[PDB]
């Protein structure tokens, strides 16, 4: 996160830390983590941590580690010159995550038009990715971003689809390398005490301006179907 | 173009810049993998970017353990990571920064981090 | 030769004898039916037969109608139920989820009582137990941006 501020894991208790490669995810219930397809593509058994503000090697060894059972990549990922459409994946966990003050899931978008992001909407991004100071952040960073017209992400060869949200532009705040898979947390218009995952950090130009996020609303049916089809008996 | 006056960092309008007492100023931060020769890009003010000539800088926002795989131009791939072997292949570090084979990044060993 | 020896009626506050006669006599059979919430255990039933024997005593004198026992409440995931003083008919238990990190998905209020048929039942969910699932989308503390 560039241009951001210190954040406690309690501010983003759904934030998952992926290591090797360095990335993020979003806990969406006790057995499932949401992230970007390109994060787990050749990383089918990802190292995951939750519940900690810091990712210092010393602190990781004392943190809750999540045990992956199976990674489900979206069928449209790399199906069809760079094209990052359907950059979304689900990690099923072996064990149920215990929820508490530092660990709890984020909501999914609803299917109604109330969850169609457009001009006026705002989101939070969070992660341990590159900042202005270093290529990786040891303590969690976060920033508030506005949704932006897609036209502004494509300036200064690449495929921009309606499955992508453009955001940023204000005060240089943006997500950078190391933030992929992290949730673009947006206030739920029907329950304003709750946040939901409207987007996942995916890709974009060199960070500091705008970026593209996987529009989660278009995958809710696939996410629901995958979770139901891979139940917990 | 000419440099703008800066009250805070937000006023400079670019992360390639940094503000001071004589209010903005060209930031020449150490580049992660740097550029070969004199192949760096520069902005409207002519400040050195951390992006090589011919490169668009577009990429997935994944944190590569050994850094992004970079070509002979200094262009980082869109979403390809280095292996432990190409971690220090195509990188340009100047003393006291040397390529760290464990991160694929220009680093000063003497440097002490606060955490 | 003489008269068939009569068997006396009972104190039956927990049952109903059928047929209801003023005088029972050798080889008469009653159907003894427990009232709702009561059962006989031999593994339990709600009625049994008793025969007036030649010694003027009722058979199956070992079978009584006793309160129904729903047994120790079963625990649920991510929730708690406090152990009741009794688990007999009419006893009441309360389930509560681990708040504030879990909530009762299927509602009902978490309150169950011991029904006549032997199950812990809730007015809304019947014998279906509460499901305690994660509360989603609530940060433990609000993110505060740097001024
Ligand atoms: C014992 O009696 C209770 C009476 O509540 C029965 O509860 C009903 O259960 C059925 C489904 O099993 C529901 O359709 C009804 O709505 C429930 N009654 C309610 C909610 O008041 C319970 O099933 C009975 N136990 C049995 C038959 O084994």
């Amino acid at each position: 996160i560039i241009g951001g501020s210190d954040a406690d894991i309690k501010n983003f208790p759904w934030q998952v830390f992926f290591d090797n490669p360095w990335a993020g995810g979003a806990l969406i219930n006790e057995y499932w983590v949401l992230t970007a397809a390109h994060v787990v593509e050749g990383n089918r058994e990802p190292t995951m941590y939750v519940g900690s503000t810091s990712v210092q090697t010393s602190r990781l060894a004392k943190s809750k580690m999540l045990t992956p059972e199976h990674v489900f990549i979206h069928p449209g990922w790399k199906l069809l010159r760079t094209n990052f459409d359907n950059d979304i994946a689900l990690v099923r966990l072996k064990d149920p995550v215990k929820m508490g003050p530092t660990v709890s899931p984020i909501c999914l978008p609803g299917t109604s038009s109330d969850y169609n992001l457009m001009d006026g909407d705002l989101g939070l991004i969070s992660g341990w990715g590159r900042t202005e100071k270093r290529d990786r952040a040891v303590r969690l960073k976060a920033a508030r971003l506005p949704v932006a017209p897609l036209r502004k992400c494509k300036e200064v060869a690449y495929v921009f689809t309606p499955n992508m949200i453009c955001a940023g532009g204000e005060k240089g705040m943006d997500s950078c390398k190391g933030d992929s898979g992290g949730a673009f947390a947006v206030q739920d218009p029907n329950d304003k005490t709750k946040f939901y995952a409207a987007g996942l950090v995916s890709w974009g130009p060199q960070c500091g301006t705008y970026g593209l996020y996987t529009r989660v609303k278009n995958y809710v049916d696939w996410i629901m179907k995958t979770m139901q089809e891979n139940s917990t008996p | 173009k000419k440099l703008p006056k800066c009250q805070k960092q937000e006023d400079c309008g670019s992360w390639d810049l940094k503000c001071n007492n004589v209010t903005c100023e060209c930031r020449n931060q150490v580049c992660g993998r740097g550029c070969p020769k004199e192949r760096y890009q520069r902005d409207k003010y002519g400040c050195r970017k951390c992006l090589c000539k011919g490169c668009d800088g577009f990429k997935c926002r994944l944190g590569c353990t050994y850094g992004f795989k970079t070509d002979k131009k200094g262009c980082e791939a869109f979403c390809t990571c280095n292996t432990k072997e190409t971690a220090c292949v195509n990188i340009w570090c100047t003393d006291p920064y040397k390529c760290n084979p464990e991160s694929g990044r220009c680093e000063d060993p003497n440097e002490e981090y606060e955490y | 030769h003489g008269d068939p020896m009569p068997c006396p009626k009972e104190d039956t506050p927990n049952s109903v004898w059928e047929p209801a006669k003023a005088k029972y006599v050798f080889r008469d059979v009653v159907q003894i039916t427990c009232l709702d919430g009561f059962e006989v255990v031999e593994v339990g039933a709600t009625s049994f037969y008793s025969t007036c024997q030649s010694n003027g005593k009722w058979s199956n004198s070992k079978l009584k109608c006793q309160p129904v026992d729903c047994g120790i409440p079963e625990s649920i995931e991510n929730g708690k139920v406090e152990d009741p003083e009794s688990t007999l008919f009419g006893s009441v238990i309360r389930y509560t989820c681990e708040e504030p990190y879990y909530y009762m998905e299927n509602g009902g209020g978490g309150e169950y009582h011991c029904a006549g048929n032997g199950s812990w039942v809730n007015e809304v969910l019947g014998p279906e137990l509460p499901k305690c699932v994660p509360v989603c989308g609530v940060p433990r503390e609000p993110f505060e941006e740097k001024q």
